[PDB]
RNA sequence: AUGUCGGCUCUUCCUAUCAUUGUGAAGCAAAAUUCACCAAGCGUUGGAUUGUUCACCCAUGCAAGGGAACGUGAGCUGGGUUUAGACCGUCGUGAGACAGGUUAGUUUUACCCUACUAAUGACAAAACGUUGUUGCGACAGCAUUCCUGCGUAGUACGAGAGGAACCCGCAGGUACGGACCAAUGGCACAAUACUUGUUCGAGCGAACAGUGGUAUGACGCUACGUCCGUUGGAUUAUGCCUGAACGCCUCUAAGGUCGUAUCCGUGCUGGACUGCAAUGAUAAAUAAGGGGCAAUUUGCAUUGUAUGGCUUCUAAACCAUUUAAAGUUUAUAAUUUACUUUAUAAACGACAAUGGAUGUGAUGCCAAUGUAAUUUGUAACAUAGUAAAUUGGGAGGAUCUUCGAUCACCUGAUGCCGCGCUAGUUACAUAUAAAAGCAUUAUUUAAUACAAUGACAAAGCCUAGAAUCAAUUGUAAACGACUUUU
RNA sequence: UGGUAUGCGUAGAAGUGUUUGGCGUAAGCCUGCAUGGAGCUGCCAUUGGUACAGAUCUUGGUGGAUAGUAGCAAAUAAUCG
RNA sequence: AGCUGGUUCCUUCCGAAGUUUCCCUCAGGAUAGCUGGUGCAUUUUAAUAAAUAAUCUUAUCUGGUAAAGCGAA
């Protein structure tokens, strides 16, 4: 909320490219910026399917073989995979990066206030713009439950009863949207104070 | 000094895992405390209201023993006397005491105070 | 670098450490056979104690096995389990990090080793849990608790589960600690989970709903402790020879030089008991009726065959040792179950359906 | 001063895969074996001799693959090598040598640190205390193995000789792992008996022979005893569709299907020490007060906000997607639960535009008709036109979230404080403002506004726990602890 | 140590503890404050047993290990009182 | 003891060599070379060049490597 500008972005982790998406995230949490990264499963990395999957694998092989309890935490859900590319991005051995660590929130879904809320795209990050034409991308969803992300079937039925709530209200919405329109628009000839300011700005609104 | 004493349950109570029951310790303490509490009956000092405010235990000059150990080595064998000190007091009344504030001349200090309450509506 | 030149089995699998000492004596399930829309509403789970182990005879039957005609002789378990009383409900959301659950709602009344388990010191315990809860059925009811609470269940939660309460009472264990658990209802409709549960408040389940003779059982308990033990014994270490300067019972060999580590995966002198386990597929021979008394005095004929026809019950003579009153309903098991005498273990749905014929025999 | 070699013991990995899985080759007919692949998940042994790795043999099993940390001497052994005794061959005048044979020859120290194995656990953090109960599952580890008999079988296949012990299906065992003590077996209660020697006057019953011996031997432990060890997806190898490059054709270029003992889940095991959820009681008892709702409300205080009203701010909010001709829409004609589906006409034809704001339920910085480190107060006109309050009932919502015994919506009823009124144009009056300062930024503010927190004495509501220690159980254990208890 | 400041001094010397203040790139210096009790220093020349962190240094003292970890366990070993 | 270990305050300025030779020399010296210090004599290379030192270029010599040769020794 309160912010240099605001403090809470929801940006939406749709048809982002991974990387693309954590470095420019990375530099928003150093600035002070406090992003929300919404639908990590709706978050896409380059490379086929299969290519991830054993890009993915070769990090499950490393294990500190002593205790492998303080060795390395393979981490499953697309919200905790986009959560380890930005850590790798800022320094996180750091009193300093564990303060922007802290300014981030990752949530594979959408919930909670967040989805009445705008999910913002992030340009740059958009895998449509800076991605060629015919080359096959992976869905780090679909990586995720090959690497053993149980939530890969929880996520979808909660994504799916939110998208209803957020068609009901989308639908009130634009409804409203017509009904407001007239309301600026049929008292602004019938004197002038519509007519003083709107034609004063004549911009293009 | 924690090791290699084993552990106790009754020290739950002082949310520390390990206790002893260390008894000519403690026999010594009682001694010092009734010499104190007598001395207090000598100034008058109300007896209900002795708590204890200090003691400091330092250590004492070493006695020294050495025994004998295999391989023709002899290594100390060593007592530790103690210096105990005790301190007890009177449960006092709640002492507050008071102190200033040097502040404000200026430009815009007087400026601050008197146009601020003056010709200024202060809104309840 | 010499190999090891004879490739051995490494003694002492993996996937049962870090052998650390167990928190709850009640069985945590870490799997139910899920909820498969249709079927029954009834409990997957009991809590029962073991009361020992009798030894059986039967006949046994398997299409094409040469034991057949024949008799075979089988070991034992023999677990007390009184009928349980369902005292609440526990309705669970799945969440991406997990299930949670939103709600426990209970029954208006509560009886004291319902209530011992809420106390270490019960003898100073002025017993006021839960005296505030039972007041939400005095006032209003569903209107400004108690429905309201259960309405929250039905509306989104996907699994629900019942709080249900073993009576020690009627085990002469000394304990008076009855033990918790949450069941799973595997039943069809989420809606008529809860209101099966409405109705099951103070209301006691006997074990012959959920189970019957020669269905697949887990049989789920932690194991017995039995120290600080021996390198040799804990992880099957075979005791080097004595010619051993020193102490002949230990694993000579950590390892090597390079890597300087200590790896987990050597055998070490750490915990040998006190471990929750899981062992399945564990088949009833007897579903055994405690009953009792109408004005000829019954429990008669629960160690009964209709081969045997001699009365009794299965109570071996002088009351089963350290146990043995043993009274009542009991499930008789195949076998060895996890779990040492007078423990609790929790009877439980085999998760998947076994073919393996062996278990579907019905075995008389 | 970095503890030789082997063998014992114990570890994990690697393949360049012998076996096992799934497969492609074969001058593979069957059987069988050979070659090559994905593959180290799972096996790779018991002995004779040698100090021996190596080697050489014997026996079984479908199969007895090869390597890395010169692994491994406060682990052993000290056998070979490699000391001081010793013998012999050779050589040497001799002493003495020999990397030549032979024989006897002290293996020292962990209680530190770490790691690890097990064992206790505090504080604070507080996306809302305490304590108890109940749970989740992050994350880490991960395991079942192989054969044989029956069966496919005297069949397929073969000119014959032979010949799939071949998946469905069935039973058993092996190797590994984990349990469990009922039976059976093992141990000794120094239990009971017997027995010897001695002692108690004899006797009974014992004592002493450091558990006297012997037979039996329970609560209990434990074997050689017995019981138990899940199931899918992803997809490799690979076989394939459709179909161009190359009119054609083709498993591949695009798109698409099945597919491993693999991998990863299910499962199995630790349980994020405090990562998090749910719920209960929530004290102390009265001569007392204590806590609680305190989100509160008051003097007053602390702290953040905006910091010169405000020179701010926003948990409504541009979809639902394959996606680079991919595509955002409107309307007419149909269609739908779905900006879904169909035909016609257009349209922002990844332009410039657009990306801040349509502030998209048209915010703000407005209200304020003097907009402010005062608040404006008070008059008219006509147009557009505003609303303040309370209670009941019926249904609905909640994914780490600032109060799930909470907050809505709708519908009906009750009355009447008229409390506000705003914009436009226009009247009347005025404090701030004249902050000295001509250099006004400099040490750079706060009346106020909103949000949180506080608590001195006092005030306005509600309610009357347990934990731990002692003592106690044995299901537990070195000690804490665990589990039971009054 | 020769000379000197008609040096300082029991009205507190030297010594020493010291978030006193300051000087010098530094070697190091002065001062304050507290403690103290009997003697001491600056400058110019003059002589050296002349400045320490070490030398498996020497000698004395002291820690962590560890108020307790090794242990203080062979010959049973007491015990009523 | 040619060996090992250690050698006691600071700052400023300049600042090496592991090479030569001989040595029972080769874990070391002497010796030459490199190093500093002390200075001295003169500055047209000095105090208010028609004298050089040493690097290009030029002019004037040398050489048997690269390449080439083997139908040249």
């Amino acid at each position: 909320m309160t912010g240099l500008t605001n403090r809470t972005v929801v940006i939406d982790g749709r048809g982002h490219l991974l990387g693309r998406l954590a470095s420019v995230v990375a530099k928003y949490l150093l600035q002070g910026g406090k992003v929300a990264v919404v639908r990590c499963e709706e978050l896409n990395l380059s490379g086929h399917f299969y290519r991830n999957k054993i890009k993915f694998l070769a990090y499950l092989r490393k294990r500190c073989n002593v205790n492998p309890a303080r060795g390395p935490f393979h981490f499953r859900a697309p919200s905790r995979i986009f959560y380890k590319a930005v850590r790798g991005m800022i320094p996180h051995k750091t009193k300093r990066g564990q303060a922007a660590l802290a300014r981030l929130r990752v949530f594979d879904g959408i919930p909670s206030p967040y989805d009445k809320r705008r999910r913002v795209v992030v340009p740059i990050a958009m895998r449509v713009l800076t991605l060629r034409s015919d080359r096959k991308y992976c869905q780090v969803g679909r990586l995720s439950h090959e690497v053993g992300w149980h939530y890969q079937d929880v996520i979808k039925s909660l994504e799916r009863k939110r998208k209803a709530k957020l068609r009901v209200t989308l639908k009130h919405n634009r409804e409203l949207k017509k009904l407001t329109v007239k309301a600026r628009e049929n008292i602004a000839k019938a004197a002038e104070p519509f007519n003083k300011i709107i034609k004063s700005y004549g911009y293009e609104v | 000094f924690n090791g290699g004493v084993g552990r106790c349950a009754q020290a739950k109570q002082w949310k520390t895992t390990q206790g002893r029951w260390p008894k000519k310790s403690a026999e010594f303490l009682l001694q010092l405390l009734r010499n104190a509490e007598a001395n207090a009956d000598c100034k008058g000092l109300d007896a209900d209201r002795l708590v204890v405010h200090h003691i400091q235990v330092n250590r004492a000059q070493c006695l020294r023993r050495r025994t004998y150990r295999a391989h023709g080595r002899i290594n100390p064998y060593m007592s530790s006397p103690c210096h105990v000190e005790v301190i007890l007091t009177e449960k006092e009344e709640l002492v507050s005491k008071a102190t200033d504030d040097e502040p404000a001349k200026k430009k815009l200090s007087k400026k601050k105070l008197q146009r601020q309450k003056e010709k200024m509506l202060r809104s309840e | 670098m010499s190999h090891r030149k004879f490739s051995a089995p490494r003694h002492g699998s993996m996937a049962f450490y870090p052998k650390k000492r167990s928190a709850r004596h009640r069985g945590k399930v870490k799997a139910f056979p899920k909820d498969d829309a249709s079927k029954p509403v009834h409990l997957t789970c009991f809590i029962g104690y073991k009361a020992g182990m009798t030894h059986i005879v039967r006949e046994a039957d398997r299409p094409g096995s040469k034991i057949n005609k024949k008799e075979v002789v089988e070991a034992v378990t023999v677990l007390e389990t009184p009928p349980m009383i369902v005292v609440g409900a526990v309705g669970y959301i799945e969440t991406p990090f997990g299930l949670r659950a939103l709600v426990n709602v209970w029954a208006q009344h509560l009886s004291e080793e319902c209530r011992r388990r809420f106390y270490k010191n019960w003898y100073k315990s002025k017993k006021k849990a839960f005296t505030k809860a039972s007041k939400k059925w005095t006032d209003d009811l569903g209107k400004k608790s108690i429905e309201n609470d259960f309405r929250k269940m039905l509306r989104y939660c996907k699994v629900i589960r019942v709080i249900a309460h073993s009576q020690i009472r009627l085990i002469k264990q000394r304990q008076k600690k009855a033990h918790v658990m949450e069941i799973q209802l595997n039943g069809g409709s989420i809606e008529d989970k809860v209101k099966w549960a409405r109705e099951h408040l103070e209301k006691p389940i006997q074990v012959s709903n959920v189970f019957g003779q020669d269905e697949m059982i887990d049989c789920v308990g932690v194991t017995k402790g039995k120290g600080f033990k021996g390198v040799t014994s804990r992880w099957h270490t075979k005791k080097l020879p004595r010619k051993t300067h020193k102490g002949l019972r230990k694993v000579a060999c950590i390892g090597a030089w390079h890597p300087s580590r200590v790896s987990t995966t050597v055998a070490r002198a750490g915990q040998k008991g006190y471990h929750h386990r899981t062992e399945i597929n564990k088949k009833i021979y007897r579903i055994g009726a405690g009953i009792h008394t109408k004005d000829g005095k019954v429990i008669k004929n629960n160690a009964s065959t209709e081969y045997d026809l001699t009365d009794k019950s299965i109570t071996p003579m002088g009351g089963f040792p350290h146990y043995g009153e043993v009274n009542n309903d009991f499930v008789m098991i195949k076998g060895c179950c996890i779990g040492s005498k007078k423990r609790i273990i929790t009877l439980r749905k085999s998760l998947l359906k076994h073919t393996k014929r062996s278990a579907l025999e019905q075995i008389k």
